[PDB]
RNA sequence: CGCACGGAGGCGAAGAACCAUGGAUUUCCGAAUGAGAAUCUCUAACAAUUGCUUCGCGCAAUGAGGAACCCCGAGAACUGAAACAUCUCAGUAUCGGGAGGAACAGAAAACGCAAUGUGAUGUCGUUAGUAACCGCGAGUGAACGCGAUACAGCCCAAACCGA
């Protein structure tokens, strides 16, 4: 909430788990906060996704301007648990990023580019 | 003395049981008797008795019952 | 005053530690119960 | 590249600016509405308590326990007292808060044992601090080749003799030369003068 | 385990309610109960009990007063052991 | 067939008594835990606080004792100074909390005989009543090094991996 500083309509998050789950099977994608800070860091993300249900939230306070000064999009999603069932995992992820789509690199460019005008 | 091990071990799990109401029915009219100042004594008996319970029951105990 | 079962239990015992070391005693030890309590004189607790 | 717990350690240098002032000001009220002792799913510094020994682990727990800011809470002289120790006001304890929270966390929960703390800030009446306990009894434990060593009979009751980490510090241990002639070995058998 | 019954009480008194009232008197334990008395009494006898009464005695026992029926004889009973 | 040399009687060659080890039994109150109570009573019980969890007291933990020793906190005054306030008695007496068969300490952000030198920690001897403190009064008071005793060094957090 402190982080979050623009809402994602329900709909609009049900289009990116979705192809974040094809993403797993296809491309690859990171599961973890600390994993998906060295994706942005390193350059190989794409699209990194981040929960709002955390707590605490120093967990995931630095992805937004994090994400600011390397160019990578970034989307907000309701439930930790939704992101690790999407990320294909038995608990929860407070942050997932993309490392490189796979039949969905249309649909994540569409996404990233809905997001902008989201603000 | 009168009543040995090997003779309780010899019993069967139903022996030991009549043998035992047996004994406390001894000791009782034995105590009956003391109670009224009884004469026909035999402090050693008495006191045989009281052991004689004590292996039945210690018997008991290792036989599992 | 009105004494408990307990209480009972031990001033009958009291009674009981007052009695005489028996005339037996006297000769198996080839020749005093130092703990006689009279009612008036001495003092049970409580 | 920078770990992602780096981050949580940065924000933490200066708990009085960034996001982490409005996190704060936002938490406290809380906080000041909880007990004394509150259990807590997961620790507010990640890298800290890892740092410490922590653990994602069954027997693995963390405390928040508040204490009131300031010196001793001293009753004044009642018999005769030469002008030397008539003090009441200036007079603070030898222990610390931290070491104090460390104790009123492990009386809280008495089967498991101390393994260290932090600090999570304070306002202007009382100080926070997360204790992080461990149960010597719990198998998962006693074969954790990192923990296991908590487990021995030694280590009971390890906070209330001051064989923690704040305990060890606050006894005067961390140098090893100059100025610890009176500390070491221990406190009492130097006759208390340090 | 305790045994209810200790031994008969046999004193003048308690002879006296035996050839008059047709009553034993027994020493017994201070855990049982006048109903626990009863039966023990008809079990180890073989006797109907119709009243027992209780007093714990200053010799740290429970004295109980075993009334039988006009069916039994109570002379009889304590003249055999 | 206790101390305990009586009387009566009994036990032992079916090897008793006696001794060593292991076992059976082991009332009530007692940390005392189902609830109450001057060792008893009333109608099934890990009470209370915790961990795990089949979220059910299902599996566990704590509680109290011990001659002193040990560790973490609280902390006098008589007294000395020929009065007395800082100082001294003393971090002593005593108080709160806690561990063990011993405790605590311990593998350098060290030492600083300044070196081209030493190399975890206790403890004993010495250094030394030396340095340092102090109404610079009375008093207080180390360490480095050395000779010995005994010796033993290791594990994480993170980086890079990512179930
Ligand atoms: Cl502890
Ligand atoms: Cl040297
Ligand atoms: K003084
Ligand atoms: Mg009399
Ligand atoms: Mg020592
Ligand atoms: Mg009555
Ligand atoms: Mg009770
Ligand atoms: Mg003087
Ligand atoms: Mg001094
Ligand atoms: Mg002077
Ligand atoms: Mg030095
Ligand atoms: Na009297
Ligand atoms: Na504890
Ligand atoms: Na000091
Ligand atoms: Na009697
Ligand atoms: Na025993
Ligand atoms: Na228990
Ligand atoms: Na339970
Ligand atoms: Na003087
Ligand atoms: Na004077
Ligand atoms: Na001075």
């Amino acid at each position: 909430p402190v982080y979050v500083d623009f809402d994602v309509p329900a709909d609009l998050e049900d289009d990116a788990l979705e192809a974040l789950e094809v993403a797993r099977d296809t491309g690859a994608v990171k599961k973890g906060t600390n994993e998906t800070t060295k994706s942005i860091e390193r350059g190989s993300a794409e699209l990194v996704f981040v929960a709002e249900d955390v707590q605490p939230e120093e967990i995931v306070m630095h992805i937004p301007e994090l994400a600011d000064e390397k160019g990578v999009p970034f989307i907000f999603v309701e439930q930790q648990d939704d992101l690790g069932h999407a990320a294909g995992l038995e608990v929860g992820s407070a942050a997932a990023a993309v490392t490189d789509a796979g039949e969905a690199d249309a649909d994540v460019e569409d996404i990233a580019d809905k997001v902008e005008e989201l603000r | 003395t009168v009543l040995h091990v090997q003779e309780i071990r010899d019993m069967t799990p139903a022996e030991r049981e009549a043998e035992l109401d047996d004994l406390k029915t001894e000791l009782l009219n034995a105590r009956a008797v003391q109670a009224a100042g009884g004469a026909p004594e035999n402090p050693g008996r008495i006191k045989e008795l009281r052991k004689a319970i004590a292996r039945i029951k210690t018997i008991q105990g290792e036989e599992g019952d | 005053g009105k004494k408990s079962k307990a209480t009972k239990k031990r001033l009958a015992k009291l009674d009981n530690q007052n009695s005489r070391v028996p005339a037996w005693v006297m000769l198996k030890t080839d020749r005093r119960n130092h703990k006689r309590r009279h009612w008036r004189r001495n003092d049970t607790d409580e | 590249a920078r770990s992602a717990y780096s981050y949580i350690r940065d924000a933490w240098e200066n708990p009085g600016d960034g996001q982490l002032a409005e996190l704060q000001w936002q938490r406290q009220q809380e906080w000041r509405n909880e007990g004394a002792v509150e259990r807590i799913e997961r620790p507010t510094r990640l890298d800290k308590a890892r740092s410490q020994g922590y653990k994602a682990k069954q027997g693995v727990i963390v405390a928040r326990v508040s204490v009131r800011k300031g010196s001793a809470r001293k009753r004044r002289h009642k018999a005769g007292r030469r002008s030397k120790r008539q003090g009441v006001t200036r007079i603070t304890r030898r222990k610390d808060i931290q070491r104090v929270a460390e104790e009123r966390a492990s009386r809280t929960f008495p089967n498991l044992r101390v393994l260290n703390s932090y600090s999570v800030g304070q306002d202007g009446r009382q100080k926070w601090h997360e204790v992080i306990l461990i149960d010597p009894n719990h198998p998962a434990i006693q074969n954790d080749d990192d923990l296991s060593w908590i487990c021995a009979d030694d280590q009971a009751d390890r906070v209330f003799r001051g064989l923690t980490g704040a305990g060890r510090r606050n006894r005067g241990l961390s140098g090893k030369g100059k100025g610890s002639e009176k500390t070491r070995p221990s406190l009492r058998s130097n006759g208390g003068k340090a | 385990s305790w045994d209810v019954i200790k031994h008969p009480h046999v004193t003048e008194k308690a002879m006296n309610d035996m050839d008059f009232q047709n009553k034993l008197q027994f020493a017994v334990d201070d855990r049982a109960s006048k109903g626990e008395v009863a039966d023990a009494v008809e079990e180890q006898y073989d006797v109907t009990v119709e009243q027992v009464n209780t007093q714990n005695t200053m010799d740290g026992e429970k004295k109980a007063v075993v009334r039988l029926s006009e069916d039994d004889d109570a002379q009889e009973v304590a003249s055999r052991i």
